[PDB]
């Protein structure tokens, strides 16, 4: 049972994700070991690189106009020149090599003949040599699923960035230990038509990655990130989202707000509303507000704050409206608007926030509203009001023509929330300092034949050939005991229950 | 194996194509431009640039089929202007390039690095000299300086004076890494009677790479090409951050570490002073020439046929006399402690002498200060007529004695000369702080 | 012409007289007992030592009478007690002497100084170590480090596997300083599977001298011989003062200064620990070697037909081209930078592999590690099958290469040997505290 | 008219000149200024050396054992590694050489025709090296005079030593500026055989090296030593005689000091006192005084001090008699017992500073003394009380033989105090790293022809030939304005007159 007839809207899903290796670093013999120690550190500032035709990319030029300098930590024992851009880089670290290879198979992706490295740049300054070293490993690889087979297109074994510590203005602290960790990046393809299609591929990699018994198992390690759209709608990117569990209604939550967006959209055009029609005008309201109950803005005034207000012709009912629940296209005002201001006020929102009905209509008036003209207000500092009432209008007129193609975070609720404009395509160049490395034959068939067992795959082997319970079976993986009691059975002891039964339940 | 290969089906560079290709068993595909083989690998693959931007190798063997769907877009071909208008009140500074990039383009959907050195690419990519003095960079030759020569010492020192005397306010030489502190002795006794400032300046990191160490580098050494400072300098990085740079005198300094930009070291001596992009500047002694309106003055007299000689335990006196034999006017050794060479050799480096030619001995120690009167061996090689170099390094050593031949041949002078300090190479005594400084 | 002349008037060195001589028209007398010639000088002039104890020179020509008062003295030849009465729990510490000086008797009034070995000496001499252990003074040649060949650092390997598996706690090599870095790697490869302490040592200023690092240097290296690390190292000073010394893993160390007794550094890799004479130690690294009783091994293995070449501007491919000719079987090639060669030798170094040479590559900048992926030099170098050597000390690679080439002969065994870390030879990576220390 | 018949008594006089050369350091090209700029430091120790069989000296080993350390002051700019003992020395300087070859011909010496240096063995831990780099360079040499020629047996350029900045116990601390700096010694012959003769050798040395006009002029840049002696008294060395004009008093009065003690032992022998009459045993007299009014005495009780005694046989009335000018045996011993204790009583000083014939007499007893012993007390702790009369007793003892040989030094009064015991042989021994230096005839002639014209002979000159008067003539040298005053007239300018008196009497 769906809440959407998935198959009639445009539903597209696109998966990428992101898995630190437990190798040593990519490109030098180091210990991937994370420490808090910070034994020295050293200054540094990137400069931006003319293209074929002598032109500086906007994005990056505008890093450094800021003139920020870059301070970065590391320890005497765990930092080495390497990652310091003061020796160049030897790699790809064989074991983190491998390792993908195998998790390239698991996938049952077609690994290449000859790796190349490239050279994604990066503004940052979260890669002291100024740029991340990727790399294509296989391709068109494939996740069996209910829904039918979704397709990995690439997956890449690139460096991990360092560790942000502070971000001081003009200064940014980075701790270098994390930089140079190997970094697995599978990406599939959105042709996913289900938000459980989704949570399948996305669960099955996840063990795939497991089954190498080579990851890492930590907190902040384990990055997914997925991509929706429907039919008439956008590509949104949802980045961060927490468990597995999670993706099947995040999914749907995005769904369900691009669909109400819509139906906006369609509302407006019917009022006949345009993205001319938007007047980027400021009333000077404050006055009206001189005597409010609303502690919120009169201590704006009070300390030397002014109170303004926006036209928004045939909007109202409908900036008022839920999209998600307990999101409404308002939230979506005060998410861009946040960029200047903590917040905003709607018409469609009060009388509220000790906001005197008086208030409201004296507000209608000094901006002539129709039966249907809404206002938005944001007390502020004369020009932070300004700003923040002028990226209001952006998303308004947006509004008024569709889905605004963002980059959203996922909320625990299952919503999202506005971050920033979707990543500009990304700038890269042949990764010189390593040499072309190729994968024998020899070597591809090694690896193929000896792939790991997937988790699942052992829980439903320990049932079906040690006879042991379900429950038990899965307690036994699921809690990553699939070790220890490979190992106790190892032994031709404990013949699954006693082992099982001990692990999963005598322990706890 | 490739190269052929693809021509023959008609493919060209730049080509996007569709090849398919059987891995075991199995069927694949891509779409991608074709793209240059590595440097140095021959055959056996095809490498090819997805849309991602991403470059794939293709074994030959496994191609099934190529087509090609679109043809080489290769286009534009943009020029830029050479020289520049100059800011009102600014020295003029000319850049003799050398070979050593300061700056680059890069075709990032080709994914070429193209060197520049134009004044509009320099002031595209490097304002801030701009802003210091009015920059003029003029091609000499772009070399390596990994295989950098004699004759080339003598081009850059004539190419300096003339901008130097056409009225340039100091000179800026954008030298290789690798040779630079060798270049930078041949200028200093090259360039007699000196007034203006001479800059060596190169970057450890390429200069495309966002972390390059080209930039700062560039900005430093274009400041103390206003300085008034009256000699030649290498400028480079005086830590591993971007903090300040540190101007060498151009005779003690020495290439010490083999990537770092903390590479260039004074040995024997101490940095002129110490320079920040930002403009500040710490001289770290009082004793440098200042400037003047003294008109420089060339010097191009050098016998090239003399080679530097490392010592190490068990060298047959072989070495010493295949290059006597060879007739070589100087050998300058690479000596032990303080100057010493197996007795077991003494006797090569003995006849040597008699035939004429000009040994002088270093040390392997970088640091420190020969000296042949302490130990027996010492003396020994004193009394077969070797000129102890005092504190020379021996790079410093190997290129002054390139010069003193060329001026000449008499043992006794060669003393005198190779003794005599003509810039900063001998020192009247060592100071505590001037080790691995 | 003094030598012959003095015993024509039949004279022998030490008998006292009474020389007058002319100066300027007029007599002057002096009284003394005539001394040995300079250490190396045909002499016009004769040496007079007068009852001040102050050495005098007179011109031959000058000498008008000399007179004979008193005859030579000479007298007894003393001796001393080679080995001493150890003391009941204490480690027995065997002293290999190498031919470095450790000690000395001065006799004033002769002015002569002789070398001391002896326990009785180096007990009332330097007391000290026989509080930490029963030294055992063994006499295994009397050498410079200066001339000291492959062969010797072998005779040393054994000497060291004897005493060391012949109960012995520790050992302490009494080396020269010149080549000691040399000594020291060679041992670290020859002494395999060791499980106690060896320690190369000497002094920078003579055993004679009040001053001399002698003592310290001795005190320190024999608490270490007695340490737990099992693994062949050199200590001196760390500083310049009578602090605390540093104990250098023996394939990561060069003599960085002609005199200084910093003069010993460790090369892109950290000392082991400082010790100080008083017993306190520190190790500044936890991977070292430690204690075991597993026996040493000598592996002697050798092929000494290699030679080191320090490349540099200007340099022909003849130099190569003669060693390949007179049938060398390796070169340890000391480049530039990364590891580079002017291109205009990288046939003659080609043509070296094909004549199944083995081509290693290091560079003259001591520390940083030698790659030849990033530049085409380099990957040109690679191509012509040089081999490169990651950051091993240019000695460490020619003593290794010898060493390596005593084993096989093929170019793809010797790679693997080459690159395989047998000691501190080699890093995984390099550390940021690991330049100019 | 002289005070005593020097030549009856054995008179015997010696002089020892050292002054620094204003040139560079003896051993490296090392400017000799002084800086109070200490930029870095270094410690070091210094250790015996064995002799030819195996020996210690006594001297140095008891050095050893004392443990103290060396601590070097030193600048970055004048610290070199010669003077820190981590590079071998070159050297001499040429420049000093040549003005010690000057001073040589200048004082009729006959300069040696090839030099060899020296290490003189110098514990202190004031020669960083162990040893002091000295060497002969002229001799036989000889300075005319009324009373007959004086010889100059050598002349002899060395190494200055370290300024010592502290002598903390187990630490001594030097200034490194000052080692290096060269000197030139000048030493005369045991004959000198009456004062004013000696006055006249040690002004002409004087002169001789102002002639040079490149030795060091200032404060502690001087050294003049007399040895005196008398037919059977003894040698003795006296340092620090400040100004040329106390050369005559000092000499006599220490021939009367000598003189005197004579008389007194005599007095002694006659009395029949042989030192062993003397016994080292100290009388505890604490309690005579336990309620004495001599402030002195009673403090050191308070703090727990005791009042020791030592009887001395038939040295009554011997204690106090006058040596010198307010000078008697008793300052002799006291001196002596200085080493330990702040001063001393004896019997013939008092009654007195408090203490009263009860007091005297009370000792007297205890004592048991004739009308010819004496007594001498110390009020200190114990120990110290009875080191001081040991120190004491040595002395009362060394009296009833004669002059104990030691080395006093100056004072203003023209006396001699003793300082410390004479210093021992020195040991030297090659200094192998500097080659021996061959003195070119033509060099010797070249520089002996050139010699510099003493200041008289210039005096005396401006007297002759440009007729100024006197006055003019020595004020200008004696004030060191003789160098300019040469320079105006070399005009052919300012006769002579106008020249001197606008010097030495307007600008004064
Ligand atoms: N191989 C480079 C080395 C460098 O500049 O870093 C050169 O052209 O000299
Ligand atoms: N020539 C000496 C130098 C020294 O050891 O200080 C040697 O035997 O090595």
């Amino acid at each position: 049972t769906d809440k959407f007839n998935y198959e009639e809207l445009g539903l597209k899903v696109g998966l990428e994700i992101h898995r630190q290796l437990d190798t040593k670093k990519l490109f030098s013999p180091v210990p991937s070991e994370l420490s808090d120690k910070v034994e020295f550190t050293f200054q540094r500032r990137l400069r931006p690189t003319m293209s074929e035709l002598g032109e500086i990319d906007p994005a990056a030029l505008e890093e450094f106009k800021k003139g920020r300098v870059y301070v970065y930590e590391g320890n005497y024992e765990l930092t080495d020149l390497v990652y310091m851009d003061e020796e160049p880089p030897r790699g790809p670290d064989r074991e983190a090599l491998e390792v993908a290879l195998q998790i390239a198979y698991l996938l049952n992706a077609k690994p290449v003949d000859e790796v190349y490295y490239m050279r994604k740049i990066v503004i940052d300054g979260s890669n002291v040599s100024g740029f991340q070293r990727t790399a294509i490993i296989a391709t068109d690889g494939k996740v069996e699923t209910p829904w039918g087979a979704v397709g990995i297109p690439t997956i890449c074994l690139e460096e991990d960035a360092a560790r942000i510590i502070e971000r001081k203005d003009k200064e940014v602290i980075y701790r270098l230990d994390r930089l140079g960790i190997p970094l697995i990046e599978i990406s599939t393809t959105p042709d996913i038509h289900h938000p459980e299609q989704a949570k399948v591929v996305a669960k099955f990699i996840g063990d795939a990655l497991r089954a190498t018994k080579k990851v890492k198992r930590g907190l902040g390690t384990i990055r997914q990130d997925l991509n929706v759209s429907i039919k008439g709608g956008a590509r949104i990117e949802i980045k961060g989202v927490q468990e597995l569990d999670m993706i099947p209604i995040i999914i749907e939550r995005e769904v369900e707000r691009q669909l109400n967006l819509l139906k906006i959209r369609d509302e407006l055009r019917k009022r006949g509303v345009k993205p001319k029609d938007i007047k980027e005008e400021f009333y000077d309201v404050t006055d009206i507000f001189e005597n409010t109950k609303s502690k919120i803005i009169a201590r704006v005034i009070k300390k030397g704050g002014k109170v303004l207000a926006i036209k928004l012709p045939k909007f109202r009912g409908l900036i008022g409206r839920e999209i998600q629940p307990g999101r409404r296209l308002g939230t979506e005002f005060a998410d861009r608007a946040k960029k200047y201001v903590p917040g905003i006020f709607h018409i469609d929102e009060l009388p509220n926030y000790g906001i005197s009905q008086e208030e409201v209509n004296k507000v209608i008036e000094r901006l002539n509203l129709s039966e249907e003209d809404a206002f938005v207000l944001v007390a502020a500092e004369e020009e932070k009001a300004k700003n923040a009432l002028r990226e209001v209008i952006k998303r308004a007129r947006e509004a008024i023509e569709g889905v605004p193609e963002e980059t959203r975070r996922a909320l625990p609720d299952g919503n999202t929330e506005y971050m920033r404009p979707l990543p500009g395509k990304a700038r890269m160049y042949p990764e010189t300092d390593i040499p072309p490395l190729r994968i024998p034959d020899d070597l591809k068939k090694k690896i193929k034949e000896n792939l790991p067992e997937l988790p699942q795959a052992k829980v439903e082997r320990y049932v079906k050939e040690y006879k042991l319970d379900r429950s038990l079976a899965q307690t036994l993986v699921d809690d990553e005991r699939d070790e220890l009691f490979e190992e106790l059975v190892s032994m031709g002891v404990k013949p699954s229950l006693a082992a099982s039964i001990l692990v999963v339940v005598l322990k706890g | 194996r490739v190269d052929e290969f693809l021509k023959e089906r008609n493919i060209n560079v730049g080509d996007f194509v569709r090849i398919t290709k059987e891995e075991d068993g199995e069927e694949v595909t891509y779409e991608g431009y074709i793209m240059p083989p590595y440097e140095l690998s021959a055959g056996d693959t095809l490498v090819l640039k997805l849309e991602n931007g991403y470059n794939i190798g293709i074994a030959l063997e496994k191609i099934r089929r190529i087509e090609v769907l679109e043809r080489a877009k290769v286009k534009p071909e943009v020029h830029f202007e050479a020289l520049i208008e100059g800011k009102p009140g600014l020295p003029e500074v000319t850049i003799i390039g050398t070979g050593g990039t300061i700056a680059s383009r890069i075709d990032y959907e080709t994914g070429a690095v193209y060197p520049a050195f134009t004044a509009e690419e320099l002031a595209k990519a490097l304002p801030e000299i701009f802003e210091v003095a009015n920059v003029k960079p003029k091609l000499l030759f772009n070399i390596f300086s990994e295989d950098m020569k004699p004759k080339h010492w003598v081009k850059i020192a004539h190419e300096v004076a003339k901008a130097l005397n056409s009225g340039d306010y100091g000179v800026v030489v954008a030298h290789g890494t690798d040779t630079m502190g060798y270049t930078a002795a041949a200028l200093s006794f090259m360039l007699r009677n000196l007034g203006k400032p001479v800059v060596l300046v190169g970057a450890q990191r390429s200069s495309d790479r966002p972390s390059s160490d080209a930039a700062m580098n560039l900005i430093c050494s274009v400041r103390m090409a206003t300085s008034e400072v009256a000699e030649v300098m290498v400028v480079m990085h005086g830590e591993t951050g971007d903090t300040y740079c540190l101007a060498h005198r151009g005779t003690k300094v020495r290439k010490m570490h083999t990537s770092r930009r903390d590479a260039f070291r004074s040995i024997n001596d101490v940095p002129i002073a110490k320079i920040w992009p930002n403009g500040e500047i710490e001289f770290l002694r009082k004793d440098y020439r200042k400037r003047s309106d003294e008109e420089v003055e060339v010097d191009d007299k050098i016998e090239e046929k003399v080679a530097l000689v490392k010592v190490y335990p068990g060298i047959s006196s072989e070495i010493i006399d295949f290059l006597v034999d060879k007739g070589y006017k100087g050998i300058v050794i690479e000596g032990t402690g303080l100057g010493h060479t197996p007795n077991d050799i003494i006797p090569s480096i003995e006849r040597a002498v008699e035939e004429g030619v000009a040994v002088c001995m270093t040390s392997q120690c970088i640091y420190g200060r020969v000296n042949l009167n302490v130990y027996s061996t010492g003396r020994k090689l004193l009394k077969a007529g070797v000129i102890p170099c005092e504190d020379m390094l021996p790079e410093t050593a190997y290129v002054k004695l390139m010069w003193v031949l060329g001026h000449t041949q008499n043992l006794e002078e060669v003393r005198k000369m190779m003794l005599t300090n003509y810039a900063g190479e001998i020192t009247p005594y060592t100071r505590f702080d001037t080790y691995l400084r």
